[PDB]
């Protein structure tokens, strides 16, 4: 429950176990459109991770 | 004790044979403006179509000099420009960087997690 | 103004060519207190070779180590003959003499050393381009003849030969006497071990001024590869590469408040052939690291480091590890960041690698 | 992480066969030395399984002491294509300097 | 062009270079000062009004060094104190000149004392350093840090004292007068004191740099401060708009503005300069004194966002100029790591994490994709918005993407919010990503790239024009050429800016055009402010005030000249030249032996392609924004009120 918490305030922190790459791609999808962009990419990765 | 020697230190303040492979050059020619220019031991041999690859760099070894102008700049892109040492042995380049077994570190709860 | 720092300045002038020819000029000094239970400790060393001959590879060597000491003026002064006979066997004809506070007395020897490496495998040496680790032996068989001028050279004479002659453990124990202070924990941790010597002979006879004591006798230097007196057993001695007089006059004045060191040299061998045409820095003796290493892990310093590479001109450093800070189109220095760790590295006992790979 | 250990050029670490003599008669004087010049290697079975793997890059130049013709395993069918064995494959650089001014 | 490079500098030689450039500055800002002087201390008239004295204008009113008052009195007064700040800059800049000069020699010898003091063991300022250092930083930028730290508290603290004391405004915590300025410069002390502290006892770590990393943490730094600028760029767009500036950035329309090069009284051609001059001839306007430079009335120029506009457009430009200068000086050290085999050496995730090719691709890849994506949504909608509001294909604007205002979420960010501020936001989110393109080829594809790691080649020289035509051309390759392309494709996002700031409709390239509906868009999108014409049409708009000065028209013919020569070099033509030059050589030899019998012996030299590229990057570049500077000194010329419908 935290990680998903983290990630609706601090997504790219979420995704931080995923790749440079993911990390940099929800960094920058928090800077264009902040939350609801990059909280979708973080809860897809999330998700796919279970 | 008290006895000493003395002394100060103010650091507190307080042969060559140049070869080109023509398998692998690309005709850049940035060996040719490193070698003298009244030597100009290398040339470019066309043989069509330069876009296609076609030119390409020849050291002729009659008016090489043994000058190491062209292999010591590090300006051989593909390789060819190497240099056979007196014993014998091919250089590629002036010093290839170490082989390595390399890994990415992915740290487990901290950094860079996985 | 309690800090530990420990300022230095190295510079290498090399030449250009074949010729490995190096000046090295060290400064150093840090307020750390020295591991000398008695101090304060001055010391000056001259060491000048003079190629005697370049046929017979003689070359002979002058060393004068003067010192004080808890205010005992030492003094030993040793002129040696050093020369090849083959790849891995060297004579030393010599002279020399030991003068501590009025005591003194002179010493000419005859040794010879046969540095016998335990394999000499072409694979290693042909897979490996730069083999630092030799296991290997030294045998030295050294006769030494000494005046008995004095009381003392005389009644060390007398126990000597008593305890020789009555003790059955000499050989084993000469090692336990002669290793004085902390030098046994020294070889153990440069992975050196010394054989029980073998004492051939200990005779006296008439001599220029009076009775001499000659003493032959015969012991063996082990070394796991960490030993630079074998692995590096032919680079250590450039006789060939030595063609003009070579010097190197350094000295260390460590009291209580700090140790102040001064070196300035000119000699072959810095420079050695790395292969692909890249001359090298020589590899660092291991020795002298993990020696001083047994002193420099008692303070934490902060470390002023400044090493100068003056390449002669053509020359470049294709390799640095750690890199260079700056370039003066000749002068390389390194000063500050992964040197400056590696400086504390090897001021503590570190043994890692630098490498400089400068070719033109 | 594999283009930048070694040089970038060559994925595979690049081995000219430098020095070759028949007077020893085996061809173990075949002395394969890599483009960083620091190892006179010779042609192990190690190597063979490095080569056959594709982690090595086995060469040869044209302008040399000829260093084994027919007499280290050559195919000549087509253009001679040196062979250490016939499953080996030595790819010869060519390396034309006299022919051209 | 590389005399200074970092390798040929120790830290020492930086030291005493920064200082005396420190120096020079002062000595600028002291000519600015000057120049700002309208009346003299002695009585008489004084300088004209210079865009480099009126872009600091409101601040020197802000600390009460300059005023906005008129009469000759109290502006006597604010020259005096110009000229006793600038006597200050100078003397002060003369100091930091002998400082640098004795630290590039590296003669740190007292002038009194003649103890050499140690750069890398020095107490610093006297006991100060014992209390705070303890000793020095006996070597490593990280352990500099805490010290620069410190000293930048030290800086903080002496603005607060000398704005206390010197220009008479006290700590005050309310943030809306310069009194809080005064009040921070403490904050900040004790905090980049703090810090300072914190980060002498413990040091950061970054081992890329700390080694030999003055290119390396030169890269970083500039980097940094590039994203500096920018944010300060937009803090001073915010701000200076805000009412709290408005004495100080708003009251510049209430002023008449006598501008260098503006329009001049003009003269009859039969004219005689002598005594009252009216018999000979008729001056333009009487009441002026004939040549005199003609008032021009902040309200109609609107000063006061041009000169936010100035401020904000050099620090944007200074700030990307200086993200893609880091970028290019960071990739020479990456090709220099990579070169001497440090690369896969270094230990730290700024090289490590980045370190596998596939990693990059996909990076790239990914900037790539945004770029395309955003690229192609952006010039879909302008491209229709054009199609409509010219009513192409039969189109009007009521198709036009009027209602894609920015969310209400994010309209706080913009004052009147429109498919302008939209197509502004996602251009400018373009343009970042095109020059990332770029910027990412430098970062990673220094040394080689997946191309030619397929293809066998390596990028050596970090400068190499190109390898030839092998593999169909390999032009403008090296990371250089990757630096200049990302200018050229910033050049873009920083016109944006520039439109943007100035009052233009980028979301269309016709608007206010007298065509269609193009006058329509502030009846349909229900707009308040009156943009400045579209993108085609606000070159017009902006001329017609560039022409009717002749210093700005010689500004754009000068600007438009450098720009097209940039092409001479930036073309592929240099092999074209260097065939030309050989015979210009050769007939300047014959032609000057058979028309004098001195002999030449001369040739005229042709651009390599490196400095070709070097030299036409710089003039595209100088021209563009040299031009954009008349965009952006014409006038803001977006007013408030609606244009009603065409009909
Ligand atoms: C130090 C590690 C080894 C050692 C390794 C070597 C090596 C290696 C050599 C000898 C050699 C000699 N050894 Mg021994 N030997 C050791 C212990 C001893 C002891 C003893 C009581 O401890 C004795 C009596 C001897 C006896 C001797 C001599 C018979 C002989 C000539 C010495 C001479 O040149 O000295 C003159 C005195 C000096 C040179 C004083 C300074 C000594 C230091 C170690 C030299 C440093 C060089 C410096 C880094 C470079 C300076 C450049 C200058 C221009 C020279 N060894 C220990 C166990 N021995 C040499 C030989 O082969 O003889 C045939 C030889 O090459
Ligand atoms: C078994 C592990 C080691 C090894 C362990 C030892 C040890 C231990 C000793 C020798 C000894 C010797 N070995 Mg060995 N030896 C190795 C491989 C070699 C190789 C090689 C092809 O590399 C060579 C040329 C030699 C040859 C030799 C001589 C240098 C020496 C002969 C002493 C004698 O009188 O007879 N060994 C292998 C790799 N060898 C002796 C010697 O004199 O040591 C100095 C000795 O005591
Ligand atoms: C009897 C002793 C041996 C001998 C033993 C050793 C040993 C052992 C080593 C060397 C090393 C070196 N020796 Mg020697 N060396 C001998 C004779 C010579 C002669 C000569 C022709 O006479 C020359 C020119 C050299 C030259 C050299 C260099 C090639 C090399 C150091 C390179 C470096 O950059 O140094 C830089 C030098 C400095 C930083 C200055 C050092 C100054 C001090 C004063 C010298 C060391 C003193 C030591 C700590 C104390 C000795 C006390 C003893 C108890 C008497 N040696 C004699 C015959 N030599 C070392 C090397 O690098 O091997 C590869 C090494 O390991
Ligand atoms: C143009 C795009 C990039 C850029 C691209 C490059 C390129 C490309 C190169 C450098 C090079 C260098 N750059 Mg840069 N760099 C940028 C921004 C900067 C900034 C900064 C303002 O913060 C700094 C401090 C540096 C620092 C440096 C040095 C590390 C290095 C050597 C410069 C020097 O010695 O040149 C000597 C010449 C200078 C002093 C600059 C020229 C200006 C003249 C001398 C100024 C006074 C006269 C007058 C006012 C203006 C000129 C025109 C007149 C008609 C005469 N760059 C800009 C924004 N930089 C070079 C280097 O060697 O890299 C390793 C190099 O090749
Ligand atoms: C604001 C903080 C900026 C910055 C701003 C500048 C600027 C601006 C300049 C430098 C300059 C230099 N910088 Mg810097 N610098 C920063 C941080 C660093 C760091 C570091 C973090 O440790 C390093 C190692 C350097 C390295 C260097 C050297 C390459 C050079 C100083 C040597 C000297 O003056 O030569 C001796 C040279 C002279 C004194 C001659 C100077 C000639 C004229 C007056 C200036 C030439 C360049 C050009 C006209 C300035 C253009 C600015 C543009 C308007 C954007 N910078 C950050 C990123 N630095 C100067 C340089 O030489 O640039 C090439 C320079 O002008
Ligand atoms: C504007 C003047 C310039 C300058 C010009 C000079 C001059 C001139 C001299 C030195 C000397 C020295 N400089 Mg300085 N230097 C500057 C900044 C620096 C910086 C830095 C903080 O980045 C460093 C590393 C140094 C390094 C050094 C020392 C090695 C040395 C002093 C030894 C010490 O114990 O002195 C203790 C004090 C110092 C460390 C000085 C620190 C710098 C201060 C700010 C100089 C101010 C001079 C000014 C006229 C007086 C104004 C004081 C007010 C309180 C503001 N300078 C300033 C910014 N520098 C001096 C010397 O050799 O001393 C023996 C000397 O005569
Ligand atoms: C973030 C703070 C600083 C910064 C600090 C540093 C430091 C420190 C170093 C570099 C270095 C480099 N920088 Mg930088 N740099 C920044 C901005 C940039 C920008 C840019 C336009 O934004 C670019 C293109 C670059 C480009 C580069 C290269 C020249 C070089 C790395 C090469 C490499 O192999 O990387 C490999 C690729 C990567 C490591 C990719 C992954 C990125 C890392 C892990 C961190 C950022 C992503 C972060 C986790 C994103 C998510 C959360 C958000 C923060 C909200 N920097 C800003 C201004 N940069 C190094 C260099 O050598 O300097 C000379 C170096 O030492
Ligand atoms: C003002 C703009 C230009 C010129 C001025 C000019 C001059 C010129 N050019 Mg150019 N050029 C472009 C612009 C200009 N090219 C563009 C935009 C492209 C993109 C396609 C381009 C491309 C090529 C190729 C491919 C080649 C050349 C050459 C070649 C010449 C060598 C001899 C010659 O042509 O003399 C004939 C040309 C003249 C002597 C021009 C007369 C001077 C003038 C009246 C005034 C000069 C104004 C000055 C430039 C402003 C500032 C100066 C000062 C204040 C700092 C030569 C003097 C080549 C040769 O060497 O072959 C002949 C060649 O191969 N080009
Ligand atoms: C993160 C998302 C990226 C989009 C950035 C937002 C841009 C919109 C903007 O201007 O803000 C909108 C704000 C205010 O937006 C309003 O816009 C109006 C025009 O219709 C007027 O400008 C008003 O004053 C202003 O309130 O404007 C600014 O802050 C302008 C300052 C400069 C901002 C752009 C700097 C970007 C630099 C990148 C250059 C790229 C080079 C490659
Ligand atoms: C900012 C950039 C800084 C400087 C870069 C700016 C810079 O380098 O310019 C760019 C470019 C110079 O590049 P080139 O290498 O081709 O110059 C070769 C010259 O010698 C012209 O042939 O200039 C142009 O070609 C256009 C202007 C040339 C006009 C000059 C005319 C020269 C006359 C020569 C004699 C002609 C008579 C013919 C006799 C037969
Ligand atoms: S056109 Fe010019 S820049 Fe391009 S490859 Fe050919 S020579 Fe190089
Ligand atoms: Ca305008």
């Amino acid at each position: 429950i935290r990680r998903l918490i983290l990630a609706f305030i601090l997504p790219p922190a979420a995704v931080m176990n995923k790749e440079a790459g993911t990390i940099m791609l929800t960094g920058i999808l928090t800077l264009w459109g902040w939350i609801p962009g990059v909280v979708a990419a973080l809860i897809m990765i999330s998700k796919e991770q279970s | 004790e008290p006895v000493e020697n003395k002394n100060q230190a103010p650091a507190p303040g307080a042969k060559k044979h140049y070869f080109i492979i023509e398998n692998l050059c690309v005709g850049c020619g940035l060996c040719l403006d490193k070698c003298p220019p009244k030597v100009n031991a290398i040339g470019y041999k066309f043989y069509g179509d330069v876009q296609e690859g076609g030119f390409r760099c020849y050291i002729d070894q009659a008016a090489c000099i043994s000058c190491s102008a062209c292999f010591s700049g590090d300006e051989c892109p593909s390789g060819a420009l190497i240099e056979v040492l007196p014993d014998g042995e091919v250089l590629d380049f002036s010093y290839t960087p170490p082989e390595r077994l390399d890994f990415d570190l992915r740290f487990l709860h901290r950094f860079h997690r996985e | 103004n309690d800090v530990t720092t420990a300022h230095s300045d190295y510079e290498i002038v090399l030449e250009g060519g074949s010729s490995s020819w190096g000046k090295v000029k060290a400064r150093a000094k840090v307020n750390a207190p020295p591991a000398s239970p008695l101090l304060p400790a001055d010391c000056d060393v001259k060491l000048n070779v003079k190629p005697l001959d370049p046929a017979k590879g003689f070359v002979r060597i002058s060393a004068v180590f003067e010192s004080i000491v808890d205010s005992t003026k030492n003094k030993l002064t040793i002129e040696a003959d050093i020369a090849n006979e083959t790849k891995e066997r060297r004579i030393s004809v010599g002279e020399g003499m030991v003068s501590v506070g009025d005591f003194s007395h002179t010493f000419s020897f005859e040794g010879s050393v046969v540095n016998l490496f335990y394999y000499r495998s072409d694979a290693v040496r042909r897979n490996v381009p730069n083999p630092i680790y030799m296991q290997g032996r030294q045998f030295h068989d050294i006769l030494m003849k000494v005046p008995l001028d004095n009381n003392d050279l005389i009644d060390t004479w007398e126990g000597t030969v008593k305890a020789i002659g009555s003790t059955g453990a000499f050989n084993d124990w000469i090692r336990d006497f002669w290793f004085i202070g902390p030098a046994f924990t020294a070889l153990n941790e440069g992975g050196q071990r010394i054989s029980r010597i073998e004492v051939n002979g200990l005779n006296t006879e008439s001599g220029p001024k009076g009775p001499v004591g000659v003493s032959r006798w015969r012991f063996s230097h082990g070394g796991s590869g960490m030993v630079d007196s074998i692995s590096r057993w032919a680079e250590l001695f450039p006789s060939d590469k030595l063609n003009r007089p070579a010097q190197v006059e350094a000295g260390f004045r460590s009291d209580s408040q700090g140790i102040e060191v001064k070196v300035d040299g000119e000699f072959p061998g810095v420079s050695v052939d790395a292969g692909g045409g890249l001359r090298r820095i020589l590899n660092h003796p291991l020795i002298p690291l993990v020696h001083h290493g047994m002193v420099g892990k008692f303070n934490n310093f902060n470390v002023d480091a400044q090493l100068k590479v003056v390449l002669p001109k053509g020359y470049k450093i294709r390799y640095a590890a750690p890199q260079y800070r700056s370039q003066n189109l000749e002068e390389y220095r390194w000063s500050g960041g992964a040197y400056a760790r590696w400086v504390e590295h090897v001021c503590k006992g570190g043994v890692g690698q630098f490498e400089i790979l400068y070719a033109q | 992480s594999g283009p930048w250990s070694g040089n970038a050029v060559h994925k595979a670490e690049k081995y000219f066969i430098t020095s070759a003599k028949r007077d020893r008669d085996g061809k173990l004087q075949i002395e394969l030395v890599p483009a960083s010049g620091r190892r006179k290697l010779s042609p192990t079975p190690e190597m063979i399984r490095r080569l056959i793997d594709g982690e090595i890059e086995i060469y040869i130049l044209t302008t040399q002491p000829d260093i084994a013709i027919d007499m280290n395993k050559e195919i000549i069918d087509m253009e001679n294509r040196y062979v250490i064995d016939f499953d080996k494959r030595g790819v010869k650089w060519t390396m034309r300097e006299i022919p051209v001014f | 062009y590389q005399i200074f490079d970092t390798e040929k500098l120790d830290d020492e030689q930086v030291v005493g270079g920064h200082l005396a450039l420190l120096g020079v500055l002062g000595f600028i800002m002291g000519i600015y000062y000057i120049s700002g002087i309208q009346v003299f201390p002695w009585g008489a008239p004084g300088f004209h009004d210079n865009w480099f004295y009126l872009t600091i204008k409101p601040r020197m009113v802000s600390l009460g060094i300059d005023t906005y008052s008129t009469k000759t009195a109290d502006l006597e007064a604010a020259g005096a104190r110009l000229l006793g700040w600038a006597a200050f800059h100078f003397l002060v800049g003369s100091v930091l000149i002998f400082g640098g000069w004795r630290h590039w020699t590296h003669n740190l010898t007292n002038p009194f004392t003649g103890r050499c003091g140690n750069f890398r063991d020095f107490r610093f300022l006297g006991k100060f350093g014992d209390v705070v250092f303890n000793g020095t930083s006996a070597k490593s930028y990280k352990e500099a840090l805490g010290p620069h730290a410190v000293y930048m508290s030290l800086l903080f603290l002496g603005w607060g004292i000398v704005m206390w004391a010197i220009l008479g405004f006290a700590p005050i915590p309310d943030f809306q007068t310069i009194n809080s300025e005064t009040f921070m410069s403490f904050v900040f002390a004790v905090i980049f004191f703090a810090l300072g502290i914190y980060w002498w006892n413990n040091p950061p770590n970054a081992a890329i740099h700390l080694n030999d990393d003055m290119k390396a943490a030169f890269s970083v730094h500039l980097t940094a401060i590039g994203y500096i600028n920018i944010a300060l760029g937009c803090i001073a767009f915010v701000a200076f708009q805000q009412p709290s500036f408005a004495p100080y950035y708003k009251e510049l329309d209430k002023l008449v503005f006598y501008l260098y090069g503006e329009p001049f009284n003009r003269v009859s051609f039969n004219f005689v300069e002598q005594g009252g001059k009216v018999i000979s001839g008729a001056k333009e306007f009487a009441d002026f004194p004939a040549y005199a430079i003609l008032p021009k009335s902040g309200e109609a120029f609107g000063m006061a966002r041009v000169v936010t506009n100035l401020i904000v457009f050099n620090h944007i430009i200074c700030g990307v100029l200086y993200v893609f200068a880091g970028v290019y000086h960071g990739g020479q050290y990456l090709l220099k790591i990579q070169l001497n085999g440090m690369y896969n050496q270094i230990k730290s995730i700024w090289i490590t994490k980045g370190r596998d090719q596939e990693v990059q691709v996909k990076i790239l890849g990914t900037v790539m994709a945004l770029c395309f994506a955003t690229m192609l949504s952006v010039y879909a909608v302008i491209v229709w918005n054009t199609i409509c509001e010219l009513n192409i294909f039969g189109t009007n604007i009521t198709m036009s993407f009027y209602w894609l205002k920015p969310l209400p979420i994010f309209q706080w960010m913009f004052a009147d919010p429109s498919i302008n501020d939209w197509v502004m936001a996602h251009v400018i989110t373009a343009g970042s990503l095109f020059s990332l393109i770029a910027l990412v080829r430098i970062a990673f594809f220094a040394h080689t790239s997946p191309l030619w790691d397929d293809l066998g080649l390596k990028k050596n020289s970090y400068s190499f024009p190109c390898l030839g035509p092998v593999y169909g051309g390999t032009c403008g390759v090296s990371i250089q050429d990757q630096l200049w392309f990302a200018m050229l494709w910033g050049i873009k996002g920083l016109s944006a800016v520039c439109w943007y700031i100035d009052g233009a409709w980028i979301a269309s390239m016709m608007y206010g055009v007298p065509a269609a509906d193009a006058k329509a868009w502030d009846s349909i999108a229900h707009l308040h402010h009156h943009y400045t014409s579209g993108i085609f049409y606000y070159f017009w708009t902006e001329t017609v005030t560039i022409f009717s000065s002749s210093h700005l028209s010689t500004i754009l013919m000068i600007g438009h000249l450098v720009w097209f020569i940039s092409f001479a070099v930036w073309f592929e033509d240099r092999g074209s030249r260097l065939e030309g030059a050989d015979i210009q050589t050769r007939t300047i030899r014959w032609l000057g032996k058979k028309f004098l019998n001195r002999d030449v012996n001369f040739r005229f030299p042709v651009l390599t392609i490196s400095d070709s590229k070097l030299a036409g990057t710089f003039l595209y570049f100088g021209g563009t924004f040299m031009l954009v500077f008349l965009f952006l000194a014409n006038g803001f010329y977006q007013t408030n009120s609606p244009l009603p419908p065409p009909v």
